[PDB]
């Protein structure tokens, strides 16, 4: 039933006494549920050491990756360039993921389009389809390029990208000028960074591989930053900040900041700012590259040492006090450019918040997931915050990724009880929460199904999760939020914090219970 | 109207390269009360245009993702590599009852995850090694199927050969399910292969089993996924009025569930599309009929429920007009209160493969008016009955390109778009009131008389909500 | 006891069982306590519209208040002036708790001195007190401006600040020309941002009332702004970036977001930034004078119309999407500049996320309270957002303004079922929240209280807390966010949704119970 | 450094003005071996120099934040304007067990909130109006208390006659304190205002009454339980054998003081702010009193056997089993916490107790306080500071801000305890902070579990990594 004045969504509705009358009927009749004795003896049985040893024992199993494929990445990239239309050569169904994917993420436009290859391509290629397909998304969608990475079905038959768009433009479907930049993005090689590195690669040749004669090593004065697989609107906003602010000449190569953060203002605009093809074509004439997530730019960095013979410097992604000072501190040393009074002052504001909150954030553990950049990231400020990351996972991390994790750890006191895992997925993560329980998670929105499980053992056993990374669709504009630099730092330890205090409370909430320690002063 | 609606397709298809062009246009048709048969009026069910944005899946979604995946007590493999099971996992609200991760699985996502040795090896070593893991880990599973992904079938593996041998040795429904992506045109064919692999591997189970203890009410729900409640606000009223819904599929469904349904009286189909085909294939073999029903909105419930008790004896019509009786204050409530704030406001739809038409008659009884609808991947016969329900000179769209629906949109002008997530923040920026109409935008039940109020409520927060005077800065 | 490896605090230590068995002890053997069926049948009684109706008839008690006293404004007011030493005539208590009050807001460091009057200044007055009192600050602190303010106890016995001032400056004690601007700021006198309004037009009189004669309306091409009492330091920031963006020229008139946020590196600053004394000077000479927040600054407004005979726009605070639009515009009709593409761009982009959110705020119910300026920009934009602010609050708001918040509330169906209060506190908000339960508070730390006693009633009545005003003390570092123009109605909306999906995801955590509406998308 | 120490105090009061200078000189001296009487070395408890920036607080504060406020089922009325009861509203964690609003009231504000009105025509009315009120709406209060804000004499109102009025006729205790801000030269005189308030209103009320006595009957006086300090003290004196009748004033209820001239021992913690109580019940009940020290295992140890010194041997006996009890846990603490922080030096000023009564517990760790002071201790504190000071440290009284920064930036210790207001300006010196009048919102810090926590909060803030990251790597 309903009151007309009171309307009940699905929660609360289906507790009223009828709906759960109903529920039980179904179940008692025709579901042949297993009896709640068992299913609590076997939850238990999940929550054990017994079964984490038999869970990390897995080999052909995942349970709740913790990564996606490649040309998710690769249509990230291309979304950063002027103008510019992704293009995944395969199969359609990909794209709508893809596209639903991000929408959900940033809660916004995403445009993207396949040329739909079915069982008649499965056997003779995608050749007509490039060619209708390029004819009809330049016509249609009036590009200023076509930026092409491919879907697991065209990798596995074969296709050749190169030859494929080099015949669409010989025989007359897109103009021979028109720039079709492409890379393979087999979705059964690394994950959706690999993808983005492949696309960036693919777009930096296609636009300085021919064109090198004429160039020269700083005749521009610049510095090419190269951002990587990014969904924090602010990380580009804060690079692009305190760029500007030390008077450094910079290229961002590969910039959606805009056409993600477009306004409601009445009509509706497809594409929005991006690096543009000039800046492509003159990146190699600055004076370097800065990656800014080196350990998925891994081919973008040979062909900008290969071929643009530029010196890209070896710096930590820029997280943190310590891999932010020495991020400026490099940019000067290649810029000339001294670093201002109005960064200096906000370092000193980050200090100053640290030594305000060190008596919450000392000895708090955490357990923590994502990308192998933005992890390692976290890892370090948490141990500069006087945190210990006790469960460190990156399910797409490599061996030597791991080994300069470790690295880190070992060079504090904080780093003593963490580990760090790889090729592990949420299902090992959610074993470790119980067997050593941290006292928060830092991660996706796929980390709130962890905390249901903890809470279900018991209130006492709850973990609470900090929603820091991607994808995060069950809140509302963390899109817009920042993890680099000082202020993603400022950000972060805010965030944290109150994570803690914000959980303090609601043990001491209890009247006459625990509310004696119900500060109002924290 | 009619003829400008003529001119505005023409001018439309006037940026389309000739082939595209050609083919667009036997898409795009406007409704004639004159003509009954959509096969002389628009084409469906093909091939898309490549690189035109269309806004369809895959057949993975249409199996894994629509008719399987539901499926609570089950655990669903995703077998190939990591992105399909990523991107699909618990995007679509198909709600249950259960404790995932112990004896429930929908939320949750298993994959082999697919790497290069894989395919060139093959994965079906991999398969029967992750099935054993799958029964270490979760033994409170009552059944796997296998959701092939792009690469098995083009790689060579045989994933029925692994089933029959594992579930033999485990004693277990191991379901094979071929519904690669690149199969068929779109969601559609996965529906159909999905019915097949539920007919070949699990609805025979108890064909033999007399310990079923039947009444002359049974029934089933067939081809209602549960979105945010749905099948929960039907079932409450096919009980109210006297029947016994033995099975649920698949939102909220279990195996066991799907086993009983040949021993119902009755098969009521929500969803033609996605379920025709298994409906058809029980008549034939179990002779159990079948009938399409409509619950949304309460001109349509209330039809519904009486045609389904015309089925029955004199005992569950009487109960019928006792449930008719009971509701009629509620939704006449709901109506009288937001129907004065709806009226006359046009609405344009795009969905899938039933809610196109069969949400029609829920805006009407709000005093709204459809202008437009269409499906990505719905059949010829979806349009035959599209035409009844749609008005003279409506506009209709078949696997609508991200162009054409704008450029559609930018004339008609109408107050309301029902939609999908990735056109959802389109319309929403040129300031035209959006609704999710397969997520409900996370509201809902919208099914029955208690989905009526909240859709109702769900319009009304959003066609007249005060954001969307703000579009203009007063200083240009 | 205690295990070293891990050592409880207060919670949860005295939940141990010795801790609980002595706890009990105490109470039955010397504590007379009522017994808990009686404790239990007050509290119920408490929460009852019975309860309220007595409640409501109070004249003579307050309980539990929502505002402060005069001199606490005064002296926020002077840390916004360059090298100036906030100074209170009167007794020494009142300062501790000014600074103490302070300190725990912002975290740092708040300079502010007395002159230590006693039972002896009670008899001849403190003008003995201010002699030695200046004397010695401007010695030992060394700033360049001293702004004097009252106790209540100086303005008990009446000492006449003008004369000894004037009489210190004649006897030697300071030198002539050292500016001490001055204002009595009564603690029984309205309330803390009263002190606020007296101070600074005391301020604003000193530098201006005598040297009339050559000055010129407009001359100086700027606008005057006057901030008023403002505790989040991303309230100073955003109107001097809107107003740089837009290049207008303006003097902002107590600035103390420097000195409220000094860098930590390695030394003290007692004073950093804020307006100086030649803005004052000058400030008669431009086009005109906007008051952020005009219904405390009744006393600044007649005099820079009286004396600087500026014509004060009438604009309501700059808080949401209407009213930042009715500044700017404002701003660009007096500056004859304007309104860059950037903040037409940040404009849409708020609207954006409203359309993007309005589905999960539409028609939530909130209390409020706070300053009347502050409430009605709250009330003004939650009404933007389709949300309906049930219980209005304003301890320290009159009659006029309740007029002017009423006509906000009748211009919109989301005001139908609002009432605002006037002179009344948090323990009447408590009744209203019980009686008349809304969705969420929207409060300062004293509001953790209601939130307590609303969950000891029962969960399903329990009402969280939203922390957005004054003072926060149980959060770190929310004095850095923002709550007016774009950026801050931008920073309200995202902490308004969240707050509720945060809930949601509590409501819908419980395995097999409530978690078939545990969304991953929201 | 003796002489060095000597220069830098003159060199700091070159900046003062004649007046001034010479004053300050009086309150600022270097400890030395050789003296019992201080009015020989350092004058206290004298008026603060006008613009300086003292740290003191007011009269009310001693009274109403310190001395009754704690009392927990009864009502206090902050009588006056509405700055003093919210400035010290929950500001100072003397915990209680109580549920707020209905019999307990600590972290409440009850005010008159005096309007101009109430000042030209006095406040008497008003208050017993409130006081009516008071009782409608929170009936299971035990007592009312007025503490007087400063304009409540300079007016002439007599609080006094009310609270006899509205007492008798109410049959109720309300107890009107006379804690004007502007009495005394500070928190000092609030105390024994407070006091006075106590034995005049409150103590008398069972002299012929009804109690069952036992040879073990003793009161914690001068405790207020700041983040359950009293309650990690009561439990190792009742391990002890013996029974806490009554707690002053932390957790403390009215009934519990009026019990306290029963009792045969009374067992002073805050020797400053209820010296004077403990002499009056010396007088007239008989009860002697002994100071004691709970910080650190050593002055425990010791004051658990001085007290049980007092006692028979049953008494001495379990003095020794608690002793034994809790020893391996301290030592556990010790031996951990002990090497990170011996060496370092410290420099404290607190209040009126414990400048002086936390050294012991710095040293169980091998620290060293090399300076210490009062905000409003006498002269009877400081002949007890000397003691436990070591040779040629610095002593300030009523230290200035100016004084202690410069104090600071010469003697460079690696920590400092004291108030908030000094918190922020330290931290941004680089010199780690530890609050030691709130444990900055840890603790409790007395006893043996006190120690525990009062260690790991020395470690964690004086070891913290956040204190290498001052400068900038580029700014030296
Ligand atoms: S199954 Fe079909 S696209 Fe019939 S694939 Fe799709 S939960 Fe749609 S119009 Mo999403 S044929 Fe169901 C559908 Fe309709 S996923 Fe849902 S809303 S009624
Ligand atoms: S009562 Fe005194 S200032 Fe003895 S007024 Fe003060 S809770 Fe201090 S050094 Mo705050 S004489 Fe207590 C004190 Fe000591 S408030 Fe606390 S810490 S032991
Ligand atoms: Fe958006
Ligand atoms: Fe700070
Ligand atoms: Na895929
Ligand atoms: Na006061």
């Amino acid at each position: 039933s309903q009151q007309v004045d009171k309307i009940k969504a699905s929660y609360p509705l289906f507790l009223d006494q009828d709906y759960k009358d109903m529920l039980a009927k179904k179940r008692d009749g025709f579901e042949e549920k297993y009896p709640q004795d068992k299913i609590d003896e076997v939850f238990q049985w999940t929550t054990t050491k017994e079964y984490q040893e038999l869970n990390f024992q897995r080999e052909a199993l995942t349970v709740n990756p913790a990564k996606a494929c490649q040309p998710l990445g690769a249509v990230l990239c291309a979304l950063g360039f002027e103008k510019t239309m992704p293009y995944v050569h395969g199969s359609q169904g990909c794209v709508a993921y893809f596209r639903s994917y991000f929408n959900r993420h940033f809660r916004e436009p995403v445009s993207c389009v396949s040329d739909s290859m079915t069982e008649d391509a499965a056997v003779f290629g995608g050749q007509q389809n490039m060619k209708d397909g390029l004819q009809n998304c330049k016509a249609t969608y009036k590009p200023d390029m076509i930026a092409v990475s491919t879907t697991c079905m065209a990798e596995v038959i074969g296709d050749d990208l190169n030859a494929f768009i080099n015949n669409s433009k010989k025989e007359g479907f897109i103009p021979d000028e028109f720039p079709v930049p492409f890379a393979h993005t087999p979705a059964f090689v690394g994950s959706h960074v690999t993808g983005w590195d492949n696309m960036f690669e693919g777009i930096a040749r296609y636009f300085t591989l021919k064109s090198m004669d004429d160039k020269v090593v700083g005749s521009n004065k610049k510095i090419n930053i190269v951002p990587g697989f990014e969904t924090y609107l602010g990380n580009f906003r804060v690079i692009k900040r305190m760029l500007s602010e030390m008077g450094v000449g910079y290229s961002l190569l590969s910039d959606p900041e805009e056409v993600l953060d477009t306004p409601a203002d009445g009509q509706f605009r497809m594409y929005a700012g991006g690096t543009t093809q000039e800046e492509m074509k003159d990146a190699p004439n600055a004076l370097n590259t800065v990656l800014l997530q080196p350990w998925h730019l891994e081919k973008t960095k040979k062909f900008v040492e290969g071929t643009w013979k530029h010196e890209v410097p070896k710096l930590n992604i820029p997280m943190g006090l310590d891999w932010t000072d020495e991020f400026l501190m490099k940019v000067s040393e290649i810029s000339g450019q001294p670093i201002p009074a109005s960064l200096t002052k906000e370092r000193g504001r980050l200090v100053d918040m640290m030594t305000d909150s060190h008596t919450w954030l000392h000895g708090k553990r955490f357990a923590l997931w994502g990308d192998p950049d933005f992890v390692m990231g976290l890892v370090k400020f948490l141990l500069e915050l006087g945190c210990e990351p006790v469960h460190i996972l990156c399910h797409n991390g490599n061996k030597r990724w791991k080994k300069a994790v470790d690295a880190i750890l070992a060079a504090s006191p904080y780093g003593k009880n963490a580990t760090v895992y790889i090729g592990k997925d949420l299902w090992h993560l959610r074993s470790l929460v119980f067997t050593d329980k941290p006292d928060f998670m830092i991660g996706n929105s796929y980390g709130k199904f962890i905390q249901r499980d903890t809470l279900h053992k018991g209130k006492e056993f709850e973990v609470p999760l900090i929603r820091i990374g991607f994808p995060i669709f069950d809140r509302h504009h963390l899109h817009r939020s920042t993890t680099l630099g000082y202020e993603g730092a400022m950000q972060i330890l805010t965030t944290l914090v109150n994570s803690i205090l914000e959980r303090l409370d609601e043990e001491t909430r209890g009247m006459q219970a625990t509310d004696y320690n119900h500060d109002l002063v924290r | 109207s009619r003829e400008e609606v003529e001119s505005l397709i023409q001018e439309v298809l006037e940026v389309y390269p000739e082939k595209a062009r050609k083919d667009r246009n036997k898409h795009l048709a406007v409704n004639d009360p004159a003509v009954t048969q959509s096969k002389k009026c628009i084409i469906s069910n093909k091939k898309s245009q490549p690189g035109l944005m269309t806004i369809r899946g895959c057949a993975y979604a249409g199996s894994k993702g629509v008719v399987w995946g539901p499926i609570k007590d089950m655990i669903h493999i995703s077998h190939g590599p990591v992105g399909c099971g990523q991107y699909s996992r618990a995007g679509r609200r198909n709600y249950y009852i259960g404790t995932t991760g112990v004896n429930a699985f929908v939320t949750m996502n298993f994959t082999s995850d697919f790497q290069e040795k894989d395919i060139v090896f093959g994965g079906d070593k991999k398969l029967a090694k992750l099935i054993d893991e799958v029964e270490t880990l979760f033994p409170l599973n009552k059944g796997i199927s296998v959701q092939s992904e792009c690469p098995i079938g083009l790689i060579g593996d045989d994933i029925e050969s692994v089933s029959k041998v594992k579930g033999a040795e485990l004693s277990k429904t191991i379901v094979p399910v071929r519904c690669e992506g690149f199969r068929g045109v779109s969601q559609s064919l996965g529906h159909h292969i999905a019915n097949d692999a539920v007919r070949d591997w699990v609805l025979g189970k108890r064909d033999e089993d007399t310990t079923f203890a039947s009444t002359p009410y049974d029934v089933a729900i067939i081809g209602d996924y549960n979105i945010g409640g749905d099948a929960w606000s039907s079932r409450i009223l096919l009980e109210e009025m006297g029947l016994r819904c033995v099975a649920q599929w698949s939102g909220d469904g279990s195996i066991s569930e799907i086993e009983l349904t040949p021993k119902v009286k009755l098969n009521l189909v929500h969803c033609y599309r996605s379920m025709n085909y298994i409906s058809r294939h029980m008549e034939e073999k179990y002779g159990i009929p079948w009938m399409e029903y409509n619950f949304f909105g309460p001109t349509k419930t209330i039809e519904s429920l009486r045609a389904i008790a015309a089925k029955f004896d004199e005992s569950i019509q009487k109960k019928c007009e006792e449930v008719i009786a009971k509701y009629k204050p509620e939704w006449e409530a709901v109506v009288a209160k937001y129907r004065p704030r709806l009226e006359g406001k046009r609405v344009m739809l795009y969905i899938g493969g039933l809610r196109p038409r069969h949400v029609i008659g829920a805006y009407e009884d709000l005093g709204m008016e459809v202008v437009g609808t269409g499906y990505e991947f719905a059949h010829n016969d979806d349009y035959d009955r599209t035409m009844k329900e749609m008005g003279d000179s409506t506009l209709l769209y078949d696997d609508v390109t991200g162009y054409e629906f704008e450029e559609f949109v930018k004339r008609i002008k109408p107050d309301l778009i029902g939609s999908g997530i990735k056109e959802k923040f389109i319309f929403q920026k040129m300031g035209i009131p959006f609704r999710e109409m397969h997520s409900w935008d996370y509201s809902g039940p919208y099914h029955g008389f208690d989905g009526f109020a909240i859709f109702a409520r769900d319009m009304d927060m959003t066609l007249n909500n005060p954001c969307w005077k703000k579009l203009q800065a007063p200083w240009e």
